[PDB]
């Protein structure tokens, strides 16, 4: 039993690990009681009622989110006991939630973790989500990262966080988080996965077409997203391959381990008429450059893998003929050792969406884990920022006043820097 | 639950602090009595950061009245909403400061301070965990202002974490109500900036024009000024107390604003500033609230925006609204603003959407901008302090309670040193 | 040999007069003999380029891949073979200076283990900075005595932590306040403080020992600030001149970095004062026209020894071992940013009495 | 030996280093003891500051009170104790300049009976700046011989008066015309002067000797000719090192500046001017406005260093022209 485990931490974790337990809630046929009125046995344990606990643990500084979570439908899927609620959020501050506040309840956490790990059988991996510019989702977060690194080091710790968007932001402080959980969390991610907010309103306005979504919306697609990730553990599929396979497969080298997601088909009910849905289409539909969940130009990006993830009713035989038709196009572009990066997840069980949700019924769906050297100018532009407001030190004190100093700031900086030096060598 | 504790100082705060919790019960639906009555049983739950349960549900809001003319609570007495409080909390004196500040902070105030520190902190251990302190006072007296000065000095000396909050009352440029006002402001914001890290400039003549013209009101009595500053202290927390989609609270707006120490001086905002009848003469939406809410003609001081540059931002939303359209006003209005506006520190805004809106309102926000603007005030007091000051105007009524003018030159010295940053930061 | 060993002496003077009267600070970087506990727990290798320049290379793998050539030229570089009396030689004429009328401070920067109080206090064993300075000061007086100056020794101990200032010489629970002088808006002074006059050296050295034991009853010592204001007045009844000066012995707390072993509030406090500290004298170097010097209470009463007419020293006090090396460079880098600086011209003051 | 004079060489260009970095321009101030024949003269009131400040005050009570203050720092102050040891001290590190190749300016300034005569050139009993300055350079000189350097000194002796130049070294009365130097523009030499080259310190003695009686010196006699002149002595230094190459030339200005009190002053308020302007960065210096200006080209540049000595009489009859000297001092150090 390939049983792995999830943890939500921050608005941002827990409330896409909230839609991401109600979408697999609902493809198993699961109640919000926790029964099926095996395939799911990788993620929910199986009590001695009839009851599939989900293998999950929300935590929070802030009781704010998960006292609403147990306000929610879900209390009777979720067993009490993971709900780990502190008392004030991480203020948006890297360092309290990585020095003052997280000493306090890593503790509690790791032995929540480490008993559902005795309970798990053939343990795989970690999925940890979180926010980079908000507090607890960088520091708490790099706490957790490196203290299971620690613990296991052998799982596949897969990071799912959330890229600060370029010109949106919510915050103010986000260059600080972000280079500091980037510090603390590089050496230690197998791959950690990238989504961008302004990627995500660009799709649901000119593919889903909606011009008032909410995050419940966002939340959505990210859970579909991960729904078709892990679809090979929960599914027999006609080409199955599972986590363990993917820390090979996608970086090309130890430290270059940050794929973009992109989901597909993106179109709400009213194009599903207007579609007849072929493969081929939708496989050219995810490589285009304005539907990737990351804001960067694929075009001027050199790839290094594309890892394809499909579901439904999907022959490899013109999937094959798709992707070789792909490569043969000039705007694609790819690095020198590695020609045959085309990876497939095919699998033969077809996405479902949530009722009330926003996407239509496909018959087939594909999401592409792309990991390309556009992003590079991402972070070029976010260090950018982090390095201006670091200019003439504003807002510092409060870094250094939870525990923090400059010289590893410029010490992650430079990290930052070597890191670009390998993403342009890797583009040469 | 992260409770804050409520201070009263002068006529004018304890009056402002009784409309405000005539509309904070409003908020709750809390009778007059004490005994919850509403309908939102989320409102109730949360009930705990202001209105401490005592039995039955009779709540005893968390408020300490100080005073030094017992007319004030008198009044609060025979007013609705006086006789909710727990009877304890009426602590006054009898002999009265006179609008003398050293009188305030060294007579009849120097030995009430004691007996209502006592009840203050009593309070405070009897909550679970706090955040700050809100002296809701005035500037205007000397009353308000020197036992407020004291018992800041008092509380910072035993607390030196939480997070203060006073809601001074700037005296109006041109509408002087005390002989020696300037020196009495003067004094205490010397001892503030030496430990507070928030205040706020509303001028009487700023709110009497806004209700005159904006709202179409005859008759500005202090009820209406007094109710302006209710709703906008409440939604300066309704973060903090209410659930929200992006939730923040006291912690936020103290550890964002201020990219230094000193630099913690604001001004608030509130929309939609609707008058009686004028539903018809346009629509209401939170467009035309968020053109109508960053003007100079709905600010709250004398600081006119046309001479300073927003610093910082940050509208709050209290109610239901979209990001999308606050995030391309923002931009609009830098791109406008820029001139009134920081180029040296980008990306200043901190939207908080909190879901739930005031009674009978379905839209509200309220701006919360660091102006570089308020130098001019502290420039316009300056030259009435040394004004009052080359003949020592009034002093003898100061110097007789055995105080000397070296206070009021270092005082004076660190108000310029105070418009010395603002300018150096405004042009910077 | 007579004429080479009085040009010896002299060039040694010399050099000493030139050290001493260079503006700003004379910043010097010691490097106390490793212990051999930390020795063989893990140690750098370090190479003096002269007896002022220091290049900790530490041979490493990955530091010295990210920092390799650490070479720093200074005004003086002691050896860990270096005696007390070493670091005295150069003191001495800045104890004369000061005696003569001139405001001094004097800053030991280092971590827990870095051998600030052996510099200060001596430690237990052998004598330190403090002890021989006063009876040098005592010295100098005895000899003025005889030049017919009148000499008054003032002396205020004050302890500084966590935003609160405690007296060192008094128990009681005291609110000080720190505050210019009417006099003069440049000297700073603090209010309710514990003044004593010093009579003989042995009541000077009782109240050191008292003032010690309190600071022992007050790991505390490793991450505290604590400040020695020698105030001097001299009078001559022949001339009718009055010279005054002051000695401001200031330990700075530990710069280690917050790590785990240790506490908030007090970290919080220590980097209020180095970051503050950096940044004025980042200010200071950007030859910026404002200096923010009221932001903290540490930079705030050294106003005079900062930004007034003073005379500073650094005492770089580094651990000389691997472990530490992070916080080495980043101390040594400070002190050659500290060592680029500028200070006020030194100004004599003389006070004549005729009116 | 060898490594020897490295060093010094090394020193000596940082000491040029540090000489340019604190600023080059110093003023001195030095007061002549009262004579045996100026017993009955009234004196100032001198309330010595420190060694870098003084005031003066006058005697008078009539006066003293409506004179306001009287306070002027300069670099260094020199009290009728001092010797002509101490002053020079302040001229050694600017002769090593001059042995590097750079201009050096020393200048003497006061009114008629200041002491500029006895500052620059003294007295037999004690010498003044010139006699001590030869010494030192010609050690010097027999120092740099160990390092292959070849050290000739071309002495140039001359007279201004009246914004007109005249040869002491020689009485055939010529015209002589200040002009750009061939091989630099910024250089400047002048037409029919006598260039001697000097061999050792008695041979620049006798050509001193020999300008000072053909100046035919009326400072006393008369008030008329030496009272109201430029006493400017040259010293050229012509460093060459062999089998390396790489020569350097510096000048050393000796200056007896004429007397500063009120009646030629042409030269002197344009040197006046001049020396503030340089003071201030000026992007354009009046040089070409006065013989004196003219001919001091090169030794008035960034890198050329200037000295002054303000010598100033201490009796009450003069104090009328030491506060204007002292004035003229303040606009130098503030
Ligand atoms: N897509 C999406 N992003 C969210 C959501 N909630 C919060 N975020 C992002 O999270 C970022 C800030 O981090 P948060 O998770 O809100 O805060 P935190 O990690 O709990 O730490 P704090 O900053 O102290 O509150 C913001 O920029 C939001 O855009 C959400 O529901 N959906
Ligand atoms: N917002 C508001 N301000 C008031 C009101 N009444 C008075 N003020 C202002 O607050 C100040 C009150 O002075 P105060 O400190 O209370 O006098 P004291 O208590 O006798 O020392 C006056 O300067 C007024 O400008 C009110 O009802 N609302
Ligand atoms: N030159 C030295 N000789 C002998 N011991 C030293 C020397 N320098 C430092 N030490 C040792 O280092 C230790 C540091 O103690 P202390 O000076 O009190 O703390 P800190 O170095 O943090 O100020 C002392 O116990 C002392 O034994
Ligand atoms: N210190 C002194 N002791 C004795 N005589 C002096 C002293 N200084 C100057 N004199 C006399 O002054 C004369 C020199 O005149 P001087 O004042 O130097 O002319 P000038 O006014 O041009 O400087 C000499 O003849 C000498 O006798
Ligand atoms: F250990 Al020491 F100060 F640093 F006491
Ligand atoms: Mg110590
Ligand atoms: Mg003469």
């Amino acid at each position: 039993m390939r049983e792995c485990i999830s943890i939500h931490v921050g608005q941002a974790g827990v409330q896409i690990g909230n839609a991401c337990w109600e979408l697999y809630c609902l493809e198993h046929g699961i109640q919000p009681d926790g029964q099926m009125p095996d395939s799911f046995n990788t993620f929910f344990s199986e009590t001695g009622a009839g009851k599939h606990v989900p293998r999950a643990v929300f935590v929070d500084l802030e009781p704010t989110v998960i006292d609403e979570v147990r306000t929610g439908t879900y209390r009777q899927l979720f067993h009490p006991e993971q709900l780990i609620t502190g008392k004030e959020d991480a203020a948006n501050n890297y360092a309290r939630g990585h020095y003052t506040i997280g000493k306090e309840i890593i503790d509690l956490v790791l032995d929540r973790i480490r008993k559902l790990a005795d309970q798990c059988t053939g343990l795989q991996g970690f999925l940890v989500f979180h926010s980079f510019g908000g507090g607890t989702g960088s520091g708490f977060t790099s706490l957790l990262m490196e203290r299971l690194s620690v613990d296991y080091g052998k799982k596949s710790k897969l990071e799912f966080s959330i890229y600060p968007a370029p010109q949106v932001s919510t915050a103010v402080v986000e260059p600080y988080n972000s280079i500091l959980t980037t510090h603390t969390t590089l050496e230690h991610s197998d791959c950690a996965f990238m989504v961008d907010n302004e990627a995500i309103y660009d799709i649901c306005r000119r593919n889903l077409d909606i011009e008032r979504p909410t995050y419940t919306n966002l939340n959505r697609l990210i859970s579909q997203i991960v729904s078709s990730i892990t679809a090979s553990l929960r599914f027999d599929g006609a080409l199955n391959v599972d986590l363990t396979e993917f820390q090979t497969n996608l970086v090309p080298y130890p430290r270059i381990h940050f794929p973009l997601a992109t989901y597909a088909p993106v179109i709400s009910a009213e194009k599903a008429y207007h579609e007849q849905l072929s493969v081929a289409e939708i496989t050219n539909a995810c490589f285009e450059p304005a539907n990737q969940m990351v804001k960067c130009d694929p075009r001027h990006g050199k790839y290094m893998a594309c890892c394809l993830l499909y579901r439904g009713d999907v022959v490899p035989k013109d999937v094959n003929a798709a992707i070789a038709t792909i490569k043969t196009k000039r705007s694609i572009q790819f690095v020198d050792w590695c020609p045959t990066g085309f990876k497939v997840g095919i699998n033969y069980q077809p996405p479902t969406v949530v009722p009330g949700g926003d996407l239509a019924k496909v018959q087939r769906a594909v999401c592409m884990l792309s990991n390309t050297t556009a992003i590079a100018e991402a972070w070029a532009r976010l260090d950018h920022k982090f390095d201006l407001m670091y200019a003439k030190r504003a807002f510092v004190h409060w870094y250094v006043g939870e525990g923090m100093e400059e010289g590893e700031f410029s010490e992650a900086r430079e990290d930052m820097a070597a890191l670009e030096k390998d993403y342009e060598e890797v583009g040469v | 639950m992260r409770e804050i504790v409520h201070i009263q100082a002068g006529q004018c705060g304890n009056q402002i602090g009784a409309k405000f919790w005539e509309v904070i019960s409003d908020e709750h639906g809390i009778d007059p009595t004490g005994t919850y009555h509403g309908d939102s049983d989320l409102q109730l739950d949360r009930i705990s950061v202001y209105y401490n349960e005592a039995t039955g549900g009779k709540y005893v809001p968390r408020a300490i009245l100080v005073d030094l003319e017992p007319g004030t609570m008198d009044s609060v007495r025979s007013g609705p909403f006086g006789q909710i409080f727990r009877p304890d909390n009426f602590v006054f004196g009898q002999s009265g400061a006179g609008n003398n500040w050293a009188k305030g902070h060294y007579t009849e105030g120097a030995e009430l301070v004691d007996s209502v520190l006592d009840v203050v902190r009593k309070e405070a251990e009897s909550c679970d965990c706090l955040q700050g302190f809100q002296l809701t006072h005035s500037l205007g007296g000397g009353t308000g202002s020197g036992m407020g000065t004291l018992l800041i000095s008092k509380i910072r000396e035993e607390y030196p974490d939480r997070i203060m909050n006073t809601f001074s009352v700037v005296p109006s440029p041109k509408v002087s109500d005390t002989v020696v006002e300037p020196y009495n402001a003067t004094l205490s914001v010397h001892q503030l900036v030496e430990n507070t890290d928030e205040t706020y400039c509303i001028d009487n003549e700023a709110l009497y024009d806004i209700c005159f013209r904006t709202l179409k009101l005859t008759t500005p009595t202090y009820g209406d000024l007094n109710h302006l500053v209710s709703a906008t202290m409440s939604g300066v927390t309704t973060c903090l107390r209410f659930p929200g989609q992006l939730n923040a609270d006291l912690r936020k707006l103290a550890v964002n604003m201020v990219p230094f120490p000193r630099l913690h001086f604001f001004m608030p905002g509130f929309a939609p500033l609707t008058s009686r009848g004028s539903q018809q003469y346009r629509a209401l939406t939170v467009p035309e609230l968020t053109q109508q809410v960053f003007d100079a003609k709905n600010m709250m001081a004398a600081c006119d925006p046309r001479h300073g540059r927003y610093l910082t931002v940050a509208a709050v939303f209290r109610g239901r609204m979209s990001m999308k359209e606050v995030d391309e006003q923002m931009l609009n209005v830098q791109n406008k603003n820029s001139s009134y506006f920081v180029e040296w520190i980008p990306n200043n805004v901190k939207t908080a959407v909190c879901d739930i809106p005031p009674r009978g309102l379905k839209m509200a926000v309220t701006f919360i901008g660091n102006s570089t603007a308020i130098q001019e005030l502290f420039k316009r007091i300056s030259e009435q302090f040394t004004a009052m000051f080359r003949r020592k105007a009034f002093l003898h009524w100061y110097t007789g309670e055995g105080m000397d003018e070296m206070e009021f030159t270092e005082a004076e010295s660190n108000m310029n040193d105070l418009v010395s940053e603002y300018q150096q930061y405004q042009d910077a | 040999k007579e004429q080479l060993f009085q040009s010896n002496m002299e060039r040694k003077e010399l050099h000493n007069t030139v050290m001493d009267l260079r503006g700003n600070i004379r910043v010097f970087c010691r490097i106390r003999p490793p212990l051999e506990s930390e020795e063989n727990r893990m140690c750098c290798t370090w190479t003096y380029h002269d007896e002022s320049t220091v290049e900790l290379q530490s041979i490493d793998a990955q530091a010295k891949s990210k920092m390799g050539q650490q070479i720093f030229s200074f005004d003086q570089v002691f050896h860990p073979l270096s005696s007390q009396s070493d670091i005295f030689e150069m003191v001495s004429p800045l104890i004369q200076s000061a005696l003569d009328g001139y405001n001094i401070c004097i800053f030991a920067y280092g971590q827990t283990g870095s051998g600030k109080t052996y510099t200060m206090d001596g430690v237990p064993e052998s004598v330190g900075v403090i002890p021989r300075t006063v009876d040098l000061l005592f010295d100098s007086i005895r000899g003025y005595r005889n030049l017919g100056w009148e000499y008054e020794i003032k002396a205020t101990f004050l302890e500084i932590k966590n935003e609160v200032l405690y007296d060192l010489l008094s128990n009681e629970q005291k609110d000080m306040e720190i505050r210019m002088a009417k006099n003069n808006k440049n000297d700073i002074y603090v209010s309710n403080i514990t003044e004593e006059t010093v009579l003989d050296p042995n009541h000077l050295r009782h109240l050191m020992h008292t003032a010690k034991m309190n600071r022992a009853t007050a790991e505390r010592s490793s991450r505290s600030h604590a400040v020695t204001k020698l105030e001097l007045i001299g009078r001559h009844a022949e001339k009718q001149e009055i010279s005054v000066g002051s000695i401001n012995l200031v330990d700075l707390a530990g710069s280690e970095s917050p790590k785990t072993s240790t506490r908030m509030t007090e970290t919080k406090n220590i980097n209020r004062s180095l970051s503050e500290l950096t940044n004025v004298i980042l200010a200071l170097l950007q030859k910026q026209d404002h200096i923010p010097y009221r932001n903290s209470k540490l930079t705030h009463l050294l106003m005079p020894s900062l930004g007034g007419n003073s005379k500073t020293l650094m005492f770089i006090n580094v651990s000389p071992f691997q472990d530490c090396f992070q916080e080495s460079v980043k101390s040594l880098r400070f002190a050659a940013s500290v060592n680029s600086c500028k200070m006020t011209k030194a100004k004599r003051n003389r006070y004549l009495n005729n009116s």
